[PDB]
């Protein structure tokens, strides 16, 4: 299960007041390989999904 | 030297190299190599080429 609550506190202080702005971050959920495709594994290196 | 591009009847020209990458995504593998695209002639001081031993002026057009 990926969680929808990917934790970016570490981002910013989250202050107490936010001002309406023009620019918006945006957090995008990505599965690196193909539905069915094989994820192959090199020797000693681990294997992102 | 220009003087043996004349007397072997070759081109005097500079080698282009580029950068290029090639990702397989069957492997994710990204491999970087300085590629050789091919040559440029070069023009003398004296605003001349040699192509194949000839000296060569490209002259200018009106339009």
């Amino acid at each position: 299960e990926i969680a929808d609550s990917i934790n970016l506190a570490t981002l910013f202080p989250k202050d107490l007041f936010r001002e309406k702005d023009n620019i918006q971050l945006r957090v995008f959920n990505y599965i690196l390989y193909g539905n069915g495709k094989p994820t192959r594994g090199i020797s000693d290196t681990s294997i992102q999904l | 030297k220009e003087r043996d591009a004349v007397y072997e009847s070759l081109t005097y020209s500079s080698e282009l190299y580029v950068s290029a990458g090639l990702i397989w995504k069957t492997n994710r593998n990204m491999q970087e190599q300085r590629i050789f695209i091919g040559n440029i002639p070069l023009m003398n001081s004296l605003g001349t080429f040699i192509v194949n031993g000839i000296y060569r002026v490209v002259i200018n057009q009106i339009l």
